[PDB]
RNA sequence: ACGAGACUCUGGCAUGCUAACUAGUUACGCGACCCCGGUCGGCGUAACUUCUUAGAGGGACAAGUGGCGUUCAGCCACCCGAGAUUGAGCAAUAACAGGUCUGUGAUGCCCUUAGAUGUCCGGGGCUGCACGCGCGCUACACUGACUGGCUCAGCGUGUGCCUACCCUACGCCGGCAGGCGCGGGUAACCCGUUGAACCCCAUUCGUGAUGGGGAUCGGGGAUUGCAAUUAUUC
């Protein structure tokens, strides 16, 4: 019965729309669905020198890239929340089923 | 206590400034008469903030200086603590009044200013900056390369300068200003 | 609502040149230019070297 | 200095000459009147927009106008 | 510069007047009969507590960095 | 996966087959 | 003979064994995050990875 | 009978504090030791003041425990005087009348405004071409 | 018993040097060269001498048994990687070569470096730098 | 009643010091006179009898926070080693003289072992450490 | 029409708002000692989000008052308050014969190509040392050094397709640098409650080129590597 949905993307409107979607969506089929947990913001920075060569002032980019995570967790089976998963998903978002 | 806020075990009041263009450039008194020097900050927000900061913290702050001690206002307030016990075992008055003094007799009255080089009349607040400066100064050459302690030195700077003892290295560089602004005046 | 496209490198000499074709409206600053502007950069093998393509 | 620039008054100028009638002189009450009679994508905008609306309609009351 | 030579255990003139000037003293710290008795720092801190064991100068506080006495209450 | 790639490398991974 | 002279100096580490994977070019390498790209070629595929500017 | 309890936060840096203040006879303990022995000493005065302005009538039947994480030394010790003293405020707001809350918030605030009103300064950010914020290295010329 | 003891020994030639005796113990015996600040604190430790006071104050037949512990290293069951001359070329023995006899095991091992013509000989020889360091910047002041 | 989070922890281990001097049944190894206590060290221990105010120090360790074991009690005893002319670095501290503590400490059982790995507090030592600011509440009273 | 601005990120607050065995807290049963009671980062749990994580909305405008401003535009104070000028990013027109052909399987032309300027292997060299410059690090000590004792961080990284080189707990042996079993973790789960330094508290040292300073230099022990000498580091 212990089927974590796992939600993670680098978008933050898509992964608040299909988690939304499985909370808000997952409303009128009496289910017993505990609310959402964020996990902390991974946030990787690359810093390179922006002149190929070594002239001028040493300007450096701060290249950044925000990745979040999410839980959906939830006691019943399969196929009750596959129903609910399988329908209106996301290329960027990536969603991971977790039975056991 | 609603008696009086003793500065650790130091009076607050019987702390006269006896110049009466310096009273309000002296926070030692009434709404900054606290238990320690040690502030929050934020003296250095706008431009006369700095003057209601107390004089005991004005100190504080100046003690820390030359690289090696930037940023020890723990060891500066621990200094200040130590060397305010002395001045009460030699002199035999409240280091606080000993102190007002000692800014009071120490800031010079005019200076000299490239306009050619003019004598000009000094502002109270440069007065109070100059004095606390200069003491500070001359108790931290005092207590270099010597078995004196800063302490020591502190103290025997704020009774020769309180005294107008000619002794002080904040008197002597006082004197000098003084004169030389009246050399081209 | 407006472009800009700048064909840069050798034309007629051995001293470089740049024609740039303006018109209408073009934002450089602020953050709107990510999804506003549509930048592409192309190069080209024309005989004497090569020519540069930047459209917007 | 806080100068408003021509974006910010020419789109308050037009909000009181469409709806002057609804508005009045604290910034909070007529920053509402702000939301549905102009569209803005920017709250900071907004704010000083709507700041300028209580500015321009204070002045009104001594008199005539810029046009 | 000029060299200072000190005492590293105490002579006989240099215990007689530091048992006759040390107690008579306002600031009695280790750093000013270092000065006067041109001993050191290190046999002031042995001098000073063998004077606390005779009991003439009390201490007023002691902090790692510096340890102050003084002289007697008179009542 | 049996090497099982972390979070901060399957972004990465993705991002470089897209370029 | 010359098939022990080809790679028989030992290729288990150092700046010779990895270079970026569009230039192999062995300088200003980035190892972090599994990258294994050179700073330039970096900096040009930064938008299309998905790596962004904001500070 | 009914609960108190009153939880209340406080901050000077990234170091906080929170003062759990619950209906007792007169208990002060930072991480389960007392006031007397959170080092430093030299700065204990500093955990006195909210005492000494109000007295211990203010603290006759409050038991202000208080669990401290992140900063410094220096900045601890302000997130608890803080807190503790919030927390004093917030109790006697509630449970008691406001107007003897609004007698102890003028003494409070008339004394320093961090004490109920927290400092909003934080660490910058290092810009690169120099070691700190706001400072550059050494342009060598020639 | 508090002033100066007499039968007082100002200077001190223990294994020909003048060891000023106005220092504290274990810091006294650092002019002998082969002990420095470690070797003296553990020879002292081993012998119950009280670190206290001065080499002024010390009995002169006390200081039988110091020369003994200095010279004769593992007998007082000092370990083995306490001591400077470790598993040497010529000997094999371990030792704490001391004043003059650590001066002629220096040049010993220089004249062993030198006769050979190994690298690091010459550059002992021509009085360079030996554990390969950048002399294009350093040794300005001290050379020519 | 009073416990030890109640009393001056800088009067303590001086204290908890004392008494297992009075005790001295604790299993002192024998490198005490030539062993230097980290490697950031320069000097000796300065206590001629050092070892007995460490097992005095790592039992109040275990007793606010149990489960400290080799490698954790080593990353407690850590300073500045100041590397000369190159800039200085923390240096995390020597294995085998506070591992040489906790076998000194099991022997005696005052320090105990458990599941999670790591040492902890026997329910004895708990009472053994209670006593000694018992005496150090009223010495300052 | 562009640039400035507006914009995006970040920081400050929110007892109000949303949610949490990969965050806690309060209360409760149990367990330990405790001279009716305290501490517990000791075990387990029925509420709740003050602490924590990241969501959505609010919040701040020169808005209120007072002057000055012909006088709009505005300026300076003061109240109220979490802020009454946080910090970055982005960034025009026109140029410089700046720098890069040693980032490119982007590159015209010139020169090479079995006499190699292609390609790999074995060694050396970029470090060589009478000198001259620039960026640095340690200091010249007593506001200090050495030795003990005490109490708190926040940004990140991690088992790599190539790819081994992860991070490391716990317990033994070794003075130490290290070695050996036995785990945990693809990570708000483990290292980790990241017990960081300085500062604070107590000891010795005493103006001496001293226990300031630690360059050069002799001897010995492991680690990485196929290989350390011109010494990898420790």
């Amino acid at each position: 019965h212990r089927i974590r949905i796992t939600l993670t993307s680098r978008n933050v409107k898509s992964l608040e729309k299909v988690c939304a979607d499985l909370i808000r969506g997952a409303k009128e089929k009496n289910l017993k669905v505990k609310g959402p947990v964020r996990m902390p913001t991974k946030t990787l920075r690359i810093t390179t020198r922006k002149t190929p060569c070594g002239e001028g002032s040493k300007t450096w980019d701060r290249f950044q890239m925000r990745i979040h995570k999410r839980l959906i967790d939830l006691h019943s089976p399969s196929e009750i929340v596959k129903q609910i998963t399988s329908i209106s998903i996301e290329p960027g978002v990536e969603v991971e089923v977790t039975i056991a | 206590t609603p008696d009086i806020k003793l500065f650790g075990k130091w009076s607050t009041d019987d702390v006269q400034i006896n110049d009466i263009s310096l009273q309000d450039y002296i926070a030692v008194k009434e709404k900054y008469a606290k238990y320690l020097p040690h502030s929050a900050g934020r003296y250095a927000a706008k431009r006369f903030r700095k003057a209601q900061c107390p004089i005991v913290e004005r100190l504080t702050n100046s003690m820390m200086m030359h690289g090696r001690n930037n940023g020890k206002k723990l060891m500066t307030v621990r200094i200040v603590k130590h060397a305010f016990e002395i001045i009460h075992l030699l002199t035999g008055e409240n280091p606080l009044q000993v102190l007002v003094n000692a800014i009071i007799n120490s800031g010079p009255r005019e200076d000299s200013t490239r306009i050619r080089r003019q004598a000009v009349d000094v502002s109270p607040l440069r007065r109070v900056n100059q004095a606390i400066w200069l003491l500070c100064t001359g108790a931290r050459e005092a207590a270099f390369r010597n078995i004196k302690t800063i302490a020591e030195c502190l103290a025997d700077e704020l009774i020769n300068a309180a005294k107008g003892s000619s002794n002080s290295y904040a008197i002597k560089k006082k004197d000098e200003l003084e004169r030389v602004a009246k050399s081209n005046r | 609502k407006g472009c800009e496209v700048v064909v840069s490198g050798k034309l007629r000499g051995q001293r470089a040149k740049s024609m740039k074709f303006v018109d209408g409206l073009m934002i450089h600053s602020g953050d709107p230019v990510n999804y506003y502007v549509d930048t592409a950069v192309r190069h080209v093998l024309l005989r004497q070297g090569v020519l540069g393509i930047k459209v917007k | 200095g806080r100068v408003r620039t021509k974006t910010v008054k020419k789109a308050a100028r037009v909000i009181i000459e469409k709806y002057y009638t609804r508005l009045g002189n604290d910034f909070h009450t007529n920053k509402r009147v702000c939301e549905e009679i102009a569209i803005i994508p920017s709250k900071k905008l907004r704010n000083k927009i709507a700041g300028y609306v209580t500015h321009l309609m204070k002045r009104i009351q001594r008199g005539p106008v810029r046009g | 510069r000029d060299k200072l030579n000190n005492l590293v255990l105490f002579d006989k003139a240099t215990y007689d007047k530091l048992c006759k000037e040390v107690p008579n003293y306002k600031l009695i710290t280790p750093a000013v009969v270092s000065e006067r008795l041109k001993i050191r720092g290190s046999l002031a801190r042995a001098a000073l507590q063998e004077l606390l064991s005779k009991g003439l100068i009390k201490l007023v506080s002691k902090h790692r960095a510096q340890v102050i006495y003084t002289r007697n209450t008179k009542g | 996966m049996a090497v099982q790639i972390s979070k901060k490398r399957k972004f990465v991974a993705d991002g470089i087959f897209k370029a | 003979g010359h098939q022990q002279l080809y790679w028989s100096h030992p290729r288990k580490f150092g700046q010779g064994s990895r270079s970026c994977r569009v230039c192999s070019n062995r300088h200003g390498l980035i190892r972090k995050y599994g990258l294994n790209m050179c700073r330039q070629c970096f900096r040009q595929y930064a938008k299309d990875i998905g790596f962004i500017k904001l500070d | 009978g009914p609960l108190q309890s009153v939880q209340v936060f406080g901050r000077k840096k990234t170091a906080t504090a929170v003062a759990h203040c619950k209906r007792g006879n007169g208990l002060i303990k930072v991480n389960g030791r007392p006031l007397e022995m959170i080092e430093p000493r030299t700065l204990q005065y500093k955990l006195l003041e909210p005492v000494l302005l109000l007295g211990k009538e203010r603290f006759a039947g409050v038991d202000i425990r208080v669990r401290v994480k992140g900063g410094g030394h220096v900045a601890q010790i302000y997130a608890i005087r803080q807190s503790i003293s919030k927390a004093l405020v917030a109790y006697y707001q509630k449970y008691v009348d406001e107007a003897s809350k609004k007698e102890i918030k003028d003494i409070l605030i008339q004394y320093d405004r961090t004490l109920l009103v927290a400092d909003p300064r934080r660490c910058e950010s290092k810009k690169f071409g120099g070691p700190g914020a706001r400072a550059r290295y050494q342009k060598s010329y020639r | 018993s508090l002033v100066i003891p007499e039968k007082f020994q100002h200077i001190l030639r223990v294994l020909n040097t003048n060891i000023d005796g106005r220092r504290k113990i274990a810091f006294a015996i650092t002019a002998i060269k082969g002990v420095g600040r470690r070797y003296a604190h553990v020879v002292l430790r081993k012998a119950d001498i009280d670190l206290t006071k001065r080499a002024g104050e010390l009995t002169e037949d006390e200081v039988e048994r110091v020369i003994t512990i200095m010279q004769n290293p593992r007998q007082y069951k000092i370990p083995d990687w306490f001591l400077n001359r470790q598993k040497d070329v010529k000997d094999g023995k371990y030792s704490q070569v001391l004043a003059n006899g650590l001066d002629n095991k220096l040049r010993e091992d220089l004249e062993r470096l030198k006769k050979i013509r190994a690298h690091r000989g010459l550059r002992h020889f021509w009085g360079l730098r030996v554990r390969g360091q950048h002399t294009k910047t350093t040794g300005r002041r001290g050379r020519t | 009643g009073v416990t030890v989070k109640d009393v001056n922890q800088q009067e303590f281990v001086r204290a908890l010091a004392a008494f297992l001097k009075k005790s001295g049944k604790l299993k002192v190894p024998e490198w005490v006179d030539t062993v230097k206590l980290a490697k950031h060290k320069e000097l000796a221990p300065y206590d001629e009898n050092w070892f007995y105010t460490r097992a005095a120090s790592t039992a109040r360790h275990l007793y606010l926070r149990g489960g400290a074991g080799v490698g954790s009690m080593t990353k407690i005893y850590g300073g500045r080693q100041r590397n000369g002319v190159m800039p200085s670095h923390f240096s995390r501290g020597s294995k085998s003289v506070a591992r040489r503590v906790l076998q000194a400490l099991e022997g005696l059982k005052m320090v105990e072992k458990d599941q999670d790995w790591g040492r902890k507090l026997t329910p004895q030592g708990q009472r053994d450490l209670d006593r000694i600011a018992g005496q150090v509440a009223a010495a300052k009273k």
